[PDB]
């Protein structure tokens, strides 16, 4: 019994948590997933891995999950682990709604989940969840928001970020292109496609290979839409037209 | 009580090796095939049926979950029976609350979620099976796979177990979206013929179908008939 | 050959031994010696007390359990108190239920049952204490011995602890005299046995000797410090 | 439920899980506290910089109640748990005693939570230290530190996290009646202390103050970089 | 792969790199430790179980040496492998059958009893803290619709109905014998002949045990020595 | 890797022996029992001038008639000290009398060996306490000093040192101690001995001293009262 | 063995070594025997006296587990005594639930399943003892069962456990016990213990004897002192 | 009687490709009116409404707990809940408290979200469901309501006629009940719109 225990929730000699780190390697190999905040909305764009084969297409997305009226998320990492966590996110959001009769402010939902992830790193002897999330949302305290959480139970807020394959490269491109206070949904969409174009080393980028969801406000109501393939192709075409004027 | 620590954990490269080893048990299992036709679904499987001594009718691989949902697997048989029992129970829990048969996708989600538990919960190994789940609801056929990690996928057609890679490329050069169920059955059996070895009889394959009327196993006599042509 | 087998009380070795239990018995062999013996009418315990430094009091070795039962300890003190507390409670229970003293042999059985349990469950350990038990009931005086193995023994006399072999030899040599001894003689015999366990240079004193006595007309009584002097003078030896 | 003994002694009286928790604290961002005459100040390094980050969401200085705040160094996720536990306790205290907590009271509570996680089955220790500041009812300013072991002490000034040893050395020489004579110099003493290790020095550095009765004020990148320049140009001159 | 191993995959029921469960494979080896072989056959009219009966000693009360067990009045069983594990599995089967009858108002089908025992064994292949039972159960009974039944389950949690089957040391040789016989288009005689061939013995009536259920007489019945002898004699006179 | 309740081949619990080694890393504390009271004196061991000395508390009041000095892993002592406090108050509540020093020490000592990872109710104690204690007080037996270590063994001592320099301090204690010694003599003696053994030069902020006397309740010496006793050096 | 640290681990040859090691503790113990005869069961134990300081009767290895059922043990005595407790509890409960004296076979099987339960898990270890259960009633006749650390349970005409098991069995085989009375068999039990006692290696033993039969009216009782002494004397002179 | 402590009344009614649901507006405690705009009908979908009468605390609790469960249901499934499935969800919720029930007896009115077919039902306080093809009523004036609906309801009514009937059934029913009224709200549910009216009504 002591013989077989992995000891998943103990410190190593440098003060490290190995499982957490190892989970983070799993994430880094998963589908690239980015989030971009604008003045009039927020978006998620993700590389599809269920893409394609003889696959059937039955849900409205592969990795974009609606969490409540005002919030969605995407995930990178172990899919089954992501299913457990997104289910728990929905429950937390409904518990809050039941109690207060108002929607859970975004950061609070992120925090609540991150406390569960944290616990898994401190007690219980279990493997952590192999999942990083991007969260998009609107609430009445801070408007449009974008968060990232990882298996350590850490989270933060971002104006733009990326998780999964080629993340570092994706963040460099966002550092250089993103205009603080000046982005629109239409320019964030352009930037997202620019970023996925470079970071997908599966060479010719295609609409069958990506997923984009936007979150906007209309008539006092939050609208969350997974873009149809017609619109994704059209943005890919505009990005391809745009590459040149650069050339003469 | 039991052991309270996970038996599947992350390796230094980020793999859950027990899951990868579970998948190797699935890959060494007997072949299974599922095809979603326009008007229904076929599931088919090979019996790793040695001996004349076996009563082939005494245990089935192709099993009903509800009137409208059925399963087959590749991998370890006794693991599969656990999942059959839980799937049945899940379907009835849903029916008691909602008074409507469980949609196929909802049953797959709940089964897959059970399989996820066995990759993290204390003192257990993952299931050494992959399930193919067929169903009909909202006027439309469904085919899903659920793997040892608890990941699931909706397929138009697929293969699992020994020689599955070839089985999938065989189906990839042979399935069309407008295909009927009677034709699909034919091509499902040809897919198993690709990796058979033995000469096929109605006693060493099993076939199930799903359509508007519901899910059921084909009889030995019906299979025999399709095996004329093959 | 040995190491993989010595850390868990649930691991049998390939010789049919349980090293954890044998190691627990070493705790008793390193405790300071104590002697128990009986006559027809009395059960006596005698104990050497260790003092840590020169300015420490000597560690109690002898403990009251009930009017008719007292114990001498060797091994882990904290285990000795836990066991003593269990014994005390079993004795109160029997007086509460039946309004009569718990027979000594039944109390000892209860010790065996209780102390056996952790020897068979993973992550538990044996009791690291051995007891000499002096008692008097309807069957007369008794000396029992209990061990970390949970086994126990009914004794004419006994010694446990460091260099107890010497005391045991003495007791075997004179045991045919014990049954007919008056009380003073019997205690002198206990003290002579105990004194054999000492380095040649060292002597029994009022500081290091503790005595416990129970019998027909006497409730279990402890004699320490100035109260042991009557028994030490005394002084047969050389 | 999982009952493995995680923190156990080793041969020479060490509790290795606790030492390892202390290593986690040492890789955290530097945090500094100085107890003034009628102000208390907390300053902390970085987190990351990172232009795309929403600043608000990663502060390492946190109100526990109106009259008590804390900074930490080490595992941020662990800190969030301790912080929430402390916040819950501050409300119980007010509930049952009808006073705000003393800084010592809540320091003591945090410390004993941390100690328990070093002696309880199934759990690892918390990988954080905390600097806890505020004022008691009688106006006395306070600065306490806790660490993963559950040890706690009061300090005139201190640093935790990476480079704490040199920052502490700096404070030992530089904390005098003159350096804390006014609010501004107290604040500057913290910034100088951080500039002693902080990898760029500008911002970088989050800073917050607590005045007697006045509750937590955070600065203010524009107001901070005033003090930064005022110290940078003074440390050039000396050469 | 091909006999690869990582970590603790030979000590507990976790997957090896090929996807095997070595502990389960070892539990099949435990079945043969006993050194015995069992055979079972079904016809249209009856089902029979035959096993070796080895009574080397004779200080044994040989009436207590059996591997045949009544589960209900109408379900019999032969156990092959580790003895105490087997007896435990028999107890469980008795409990399952009695429980089924209490809850559902009719006798448990043989296939359902076998399946239940098989599902219980499955748990031991997936949970790390206990070993599989090193035994195999063969059940016989009459089903009202399907006729005589023989079912077998094993330590992997596999189970099946059979025309005939075997277990233990000569299982593979019995399987060949029965296969070759079943290939052409007397059940008791087939069973005892199969056993006799694969062991090369030519039995005395005290060296085997025989159990039967018949459509005429569904109550599980154990043949006496005399009844076995009548079969042995009728065989000998070809 | 072995369990926390594993016996060594010498018949000792590894975890308890290791906990005893942790006490050797503690600051030195000294207790002396006289017919006029008991004194307890402890080396603070200040690690930075920025630390507040009065926040180091290694001598605490248990009740009015009993104090306690600790050495070793100080955070571990808190639950012990609380337990002692709670017990003395329970005893008062139930019996309307003060609890003896011996009884308080006994009640605390019964928590020593209550660790383990199998029977285990809560997330119960995973290890022994890395602390030794000196309980000094006055009850109807008169003044009294008791020592306890992580084994749960406790005993009365006329004078005792614990922590890093205890071997040497104990030697000086055997030398200077006598049954008829006054409390003021005992105070001076223990400050002379702390002075020898301490790495830091002794002064009125880096030590603590407390007394309990038949006359008078538990009393922590003030800076000023310490300075007075320090003069004779 | 490799492979031999937990009762929840099979070796590659399908053995449970922790059970085998427990069996070795029984086989290091001095010898106990039982013999069933025409009108009852008799038990005898070679009881080594490890010190002259012990009383006569110390460390009994013969127990009454019910008024009609005797138990004889070999192996780790604390484990045996715990098993005697389980057996008592099982006989007591049976009387309470079913209203009659537990049949010997049913007691043997129940306690064997308890022994068996300690051979499956890393959480506990197998018992280091084998034991015999003996009874007699007019209705069931004489019965003698033996249970070992694996939990196997069989009925016997004669049985021996402990270190001279084989030597004992071979002497027991010489007797036509089916036709003998308990009064005859006690002598033969004493005789056999004296034969298998290794007087060179282990000087000093007590013979312990108990019986249950027609002559005790189905009660398990110590053999009376005068009869034991006669049986010893018979055994001793039969040796010389 | 527990169910008359707050009073109140709800009904639902079926027409041709439409449903109607109505309630009084009073929140009162025994004789005392407290408020006149108390909500008793709650949206459970674009075309699916539940009305609850009974003890006001439970009206609220059940509506909120039901919404909790429905939202989870809709997020997990692909889709909007079907009317019959909501009924079953509510039945299940109420029957959990079989031995300490909520004191509310709901009516449900809506259109199938795919086929737009009209649906109405009611349930008792322990969750017995009752589907009808005409009307359902619940509250302190159920007899009055039954009288009005039995007399006025006709099959196949268009939206306008359905509105007039449910309105006249409600107004006249609550005007014979001391503890119901202080206004009436009516929702008409059609394929393409919801129409919500408050009625000119007695305020005594
Ligand atoms: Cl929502
Ligand atoms: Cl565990
Ligand atoms: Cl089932
Ligand atoms: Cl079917
Ligand atoms: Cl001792
Ligand atoms: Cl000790
Ligand atoms: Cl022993
Ligand atoms: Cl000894
Ligand atoms: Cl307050
Ligand atoms: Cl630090
Ligand atoms: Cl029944
Ligand atoms: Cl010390
Ligand atoms: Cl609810
Ligand atoms: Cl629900
Ligand atoms: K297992
Ligand atoms: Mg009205
Ligand atoms: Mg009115």
């Amino acid at each position: 019994s002591r013989r077989y225990d992995s000891r998943t929730t103990i410190f190593s000699p440098e003060g490290r948590l190995y499982q957490v780190e190892y989970a983070m390697e799993a994430i880094g190999h998963a589908g690239t997933c980015l989030g971009i905040l604008a003045n009039d909305g927020v978006l998620l764009a993700a590389e599809r891995r269920n893409i394609h084969k003889l696959l059937d297409e039955v849900f409205f997305s592969e990795k974009i999950y609606k969490l409540n009226e005002d919030m969605a998320c995407s995930v990178a990492g172990i899919t089954s682990d992501a299913n457990v966590l997104t289910n728990e996110l929905r429950l937390i959001a409904q518990r809050y709604l039941l109690q207060y009769q108002e929607p859970i402010p975004c950061e609070q939902l992120v925090t609540a989940l991150c406390d569960i992830k944290q616990a898994y790193t401190q007690f219980g002897g279990k493997r952590p969840f192999g999942v990083s999330l991007l969260y998009i949302g609107w609430d009445k305290h801070y408007g449009f928001q974008l968060y990232q959480s990882d298996p350590s139970g850490n989270y933060g807020g971002w104006k733009a970020t990326c998780i999964g394959n080629n993340s570092a490269a994706a963040v460099s491109m966002l550092k250089q292109d993103y205009k603080e206070g000046e982005m629109t949904l239409k320019s964030a969409l352009a930037l997202a496609i620019k970023v996925l174009n470079k970071t997908m080393d599966v060479s010719k980028l295609s609409a069958e290979k990506v997923e984009i969801a936007t979150l906007t406000r209309e008539n006092g109501k939050t609208v969350i839409r997974v873009l149809k393939q017609k619109e994704v192709e059209q943005l890919i075409k505009k990005h391809e037209e745009e590459e040149a004027k650069a050339e003469r | 009580r039991g052991y309270s620590f996970s038996l599947t954990t992350f390796s230094p490269s980020g793999k859950l090796v027990q899951i990868e080893y579970a998948l190797a048990a699935v890959a060494g299992g007997a072949p299974s095939v599922g095809i979603k036709a326009a008007n229904g679904v076929v599931l088919a499987t090979e019996k790793k049926q040695k001996s004349i001594l076996y009563d082939e009718r005494s245990v089935h691989k192709v099993e009903p979950i509800t009137k409208h949902i059925g399963l087959v697997y590749s991998g370890m048989g006794p693991d599969y029976r656990v999942l059959v029992h839980r799937a049945r129970k899940l379907a009835q829990q849903y029916y008691l609350v909602y008074q409507e048969p469980i949609p196929t996708a909802q049953l797959v989600q709940r089964v897959a979620s059970v399989m996820q538990e066995y990759t993290q919960s204390g003192g257990v190994r993952p299931f050494g099976v992959s399930l193919l789940i067929c169903g009909w609801n909202e006027g439309r056929p469904y085919l899903f796979q659920s793997d040892p990690s608890g990941a699931y996928f909706a397929w138009k057609a697929t293969a699992m177990g020994k020689n599955y890679v070839n089985g999938k490329t065989f189906l990839e050069k042979r399935y069309n979206e407008d295909l009927e169920l009677e034709d699909a059955i034919h091509t499902a059996i040809l897919t198993l013929k690709e990796s058979f070895e033995g000469q096929m009889t109605e006693d060493n394959i099993e076939v199930g179908i799903c359509n508007e009327a519901g899910f059921r196993r084909l009889t030995p006599t019906e299979v025999k008939d399709y095996l004329a042509a093959i | 050959f040995r190491n993989q087998y010595d850390n868990d009380v649930t691991v049998w070795s390939p010789q049919g031994r349980i090293h954890q239990i044998e190691y627990a018995m070493e705790a008793v062999k390193q405790g300071s010696a104590t002697v128990g013996l009986k006559s027809k009418t009395h059960a006596v315990l005698v104990a050497l007390k260790r003092a840590q430094s020169e300015l420490a009091a000597h560690q109690k070795k002898i403990l009251h359990v009930d009017n008719h039962i007292g114990i001498s300890i060797a091994g882990l003190t904290a285990d000795a108190r836990l066991l003593c507390n269990f014994m005390r409670q079993e004795c109160l229970d029997s007086r509460f239920v039946f309004d009569r003293p718990l027979p000594v042999s039944r109390l000892v059985s209860l010790i065996g049952s209780k102390t056996q349990i952790p020897t068979q469950r993973y992550g538990r350990r044996p009791y690291g204490v051995g007891l000499l038990i002096a008692g008097y009931d309807d069957m007369g005086p008794h000396i029992f011995q209990t061990c970390p193995s949970a086994n126990y023994f009914d004794c004419r006399a006994m010694s446990i602890g460091a260099r107890s072999q010497s005391a045991r030899t003495y007791l075997e040599r004179h045991m045919s005299e014990f049954m007919e001894c008056n009380l003073n003689e019997l205690v002198k015999h206990g003290l002579r046995a105990l004194r054999e366990t000492l380095p040649a240079e060292q002597d029994l004193t009022t500081k290091n000797v503790s005595i416990g006595i129970v019998g027909k007309d006497l409730e279990f009584t402890i004699y320490d410090d100035d109260d042991v002097s009557p028994f030490l003078e005394g002084l047969e030896e050389r | 439920s999982y009952d493995r003994a995680i923190t156990v002694f080793s041969p020479d009286g060490h509790l290795f899980q606790v030492e390892y928790a202390q290593e986690a604290v040492k890789k955290g961002s530097t945090a500094v506290g100085v107890r003034g005459r009628d102000i208390v100040v907390l300053g902390v390094e970085k987190k990351s910089v990172a232009k795309l980050q929403d600043e608000r969401t990663v502060r390492k200085i946190c109100a526990l109640d109106d009259n008590v705040c804390m900074a930490f160094a080490g595992l941020t996720a662990d800190a969030r748990i301790v912080i929430n536990r402390a916040r819950v306790e501050c409300q119980s205290h007010r509930l049952t005693v009808e006073d705000p907590v003393t800084v010592e009271y809540i320091t003591r509570y945090i410390a004993s939570l941390k100690q328990r996680y070093t002696q309880s089955n199934g759990r690892r220790p918390f990988g954080i230290s905390a600097l806890i500041v505020g004022f008691d009812f009688d106006g006395t300013p306070r600065l306490y530190q806790t660490d993963p072991s559950g040890t706690y002490h009061a300090w005139k000034a201190n640093a935790i996290g990476r480079g704490a040893k040199s920052v502490r050395e700096f404070l030992e020489k530089n904390y005098t009646d003159e350096a804390i004579e006014t609010d501004d110099l107290t604040i500057k003493l913290v910034i100088k202390a951080l500039l002693e290790v902080v990898q760029s020095g500008g911002k970088n550095i989050e800073l917050a103050v607590m005045r007697r009765d006045q509750s937590l004020k955070i600065l203010n990148p524009e107001e901070i970089e005033k003090y930064v320049a005022e110290i940078e140009k003074e440390k050039e001159e000396n050469e | 792969s091909r006999g690869s191993s990582a970590g603790f995959d030979r000590h507990i029921t976790i997957f090896s790199p090929e996807g095997r469960l070595y502990q389960v494979e070892y539990a099949f080896k435990a079945i043969n430790q006993g050194g015995l072989t069992s055979v079972a056959v079904r016809g249209k009219d009856c089902a029979v179980i035959v096993t070796q009966k080895k009574v080397p000693d004779k200080l044994l009360d040989s009436s207590t040496v059996t591997h045949l067990f009544k589960i209900t009045e109408n379900i019999g069983c032969v156990m092959t492998g580790m003895t105490a594990d087997s007896r435990s599995q028999v107890q469980r089967a008795r409990y399952e059958a009695a429980n089924w009858k209490y809850k559902y108002g009719y006798e448990i089908p043989v296939d359902m009893l076998c399946k239940r025992i098989a599902d219980i064994s499955q748990v031991y292949t997936q949970n790390a803290e206990m070993r599989p039972l090193g035994c195999c159960m063969i059940l016989i009974g009459i089903d009202e619709e399907q006729g005589p039944q023989v079912y077998k389950c094993d330590p992997a949690g596999y189970y099946c109905g059979f025309k005939a089957t075997a277990a233990g040391v000569k299982q593979t040789e019995s399987t060949s014998f029965l296969e070759k016989k079943v290939k052409k288009k007397q059940t008791v005689e087939t069973a005892i002949t199969c056993l006799s061939t694969v062991l090369s013995i030519d039995f005395k009536p005290s060296e085997i045990e025989v159990g039967v259920v018949t459509v005429e007489n569904p109550k599980f019945r154990i043949l006496t020595e005399a009844e076995i002898d009548a079969h042995l004699v009728a065989l000998a006179e070809r | 890797d072995r369990g926390v309740n594993t016996f060594s081949p010498e018949g000792r619990l590894f975890q308890v022996e290791y906990a005893i080694e942790a006490i050797k890393l503690g600051s030195t504390a000294i207790g002396i029992q006289t017919s006029e009271g008991v004194c307890l004196a402890v080396e603070k061991r200040i690690t930075s001038p920025l630390m507040e000395p009065s926040s180091i508390e290694k001598i605490v009041e248990i009740d009015a008639h009993i104090g306690c000095a600790m050495s070793g892993l100080i955070a571990d002592a808190k639950t012990l000290i609380d337990k002692a406090r709670v017990e003395t108050q329970n005893h008062w509540f139930t019996y309307n009398e003060t609890m003896t020093v011996e009884s308080v020490t006994q009640a605390v000592s019964n928590l020593a060996l209550q660790f383990g990872e199998e029977d285990a109710d809560p997330g119960a104690m995973s290890r022994p306490f890395g602390v030794a204690l000196l309980f000094g007080g006055v009850d109807e037996k008169g003044p009294q000093l008791f020592h306890m270590d992580p084994s749960g063994t406790f005993v009365q001592c006329d004078a005792r040192a614990i922590g890093s320099a205890s071997e040497g301090a104990q030697s000086s204690l055997q030398e200077v101690y006598h049954k008829s010694m006054t409390l003021k003599e005992a105070i001076k003696s223990s400050l002379i001995i702390l002075k020898q053994v301490m790495e830091e030069k002794l002064n009125a902020t880096n030590i603590e001293l407390a007394t309990v006397q038949p006359g008078q309740n538990f009393h922590m010496f003030t800076k000023e009262e310490l300075e007075e006793v320090i003069k004779d050096i | 063995t490799g492979y031999d640290l937990s009762a929840s681990t099979f070796s590659p040859d399908g053995r449970v070594f922790q059970v085998e090691y427990a069996m070795k503790a029984v086989e290091n113990s001095s010898t106990a025997i039982g013999i069933r005869c025409k009108d009852g069961v008799v038990f005898g134990v070679e009881k080594l006296v490890l010190s002259k300081l012990y009383e006569e009767g110390s460390n009994k290895r013969l127990f009454n587990v019910d008024r009609h059922v005797g138990m004889a043990v070999a192996g780790l005595l604390a484990d045996a005594r715990s098993l005697a407790d389980i057996a008592r509890e099982e006989a007591s409960n049976f009387r309470s639930n079913f209203g009659y004296n537990i049949p010997l076979k049913h007691l043997a099987d129940r306690v064997a399943m308890y022994v068996h339960a300690y051979t499956l898990y890393s959480a506990v270890r197998p018992f280091g003892c084998s034991f015999m259960l003996g009874s007699y009633s007019v209705n069931d006749g004489a019965q003698l069962y033996m249970i070992d650390p694996s939990g196997v349970s069989y009925g016997y005409w004669g049985c021996a456990i402990g270190k001279a098991r084989q030597a004992a069995k071979t002497e027991i085989e010489k007797l036509q016990m089916k036709e003998m009375t308990c009064r005859d068999i006690v002598k033969e039990v004493a005789k056999i213990i004296y034969i298998v006692h290794d007087e060179v290696k282990d000087k000093a033993f007590e013979l312990e004897l108990s019986w249950v039969g027609e002559l005790t009216n189905g009660r398990h009782e110590i053999v009376p002192k005068d009869i034991r002494e006669e049986a010893e004397k018979y055994a001793k002179e039969s040796l010389k | 009687s527990i169910m008359s402590y707050n009073g109140g009344a709800v009904m639902a009614m079926k027409g041709k490709n439409c449903v109607a649901i109505a309630a009084d507006r009073r929140f009162g405690i025994q004789a005392q009116m407290v408020t006149t705009d108390f909500q008793k009908i709650f949206p459970m979908g674009d075309r699916l409404y539940i009305g609850l009468a009974g003890l006001a605390t439970d009206v609220q609790t059940v509506a909120q707990r039901l919404k909790f469960r429905l939202n989870l249901y809709e997020l997990k499934e692909g889709r909007q809940i079907k009317p019959y499935t909501l009924m079953s969800m509510v039945a299940n919720l109420l029957y959990e408290k079989r031995f300490g029930p909520y004191y509310t007896e709901p009516v449900i009115a809506g259109l199938d979200p795919k086929t737009f077919k009209p649906f109405i039902c009611s349930l008792d306080l322990i969750g017995c469901p009752m589907v009808t093809d005409d009307f359902v009523v619940s509250g302190t004036c159920a007899e009055q309501m039954y009288g009005m609906c039995e007399s006025l309801w006709e099959p196949n009514m268009d939206p306008d006629h359905l509105f007039e009937t449910i309105s006249q059934a409600m107004l006249n029913a609550v005007d014979r009940d001391a503890v119901s009224g202080m206004g009436v709200i009516v929702h008409i549910i059609e394929k393409d719109k919801i129409t919500t009216r408050t009625l000119k009504a007695r305020m005594d």
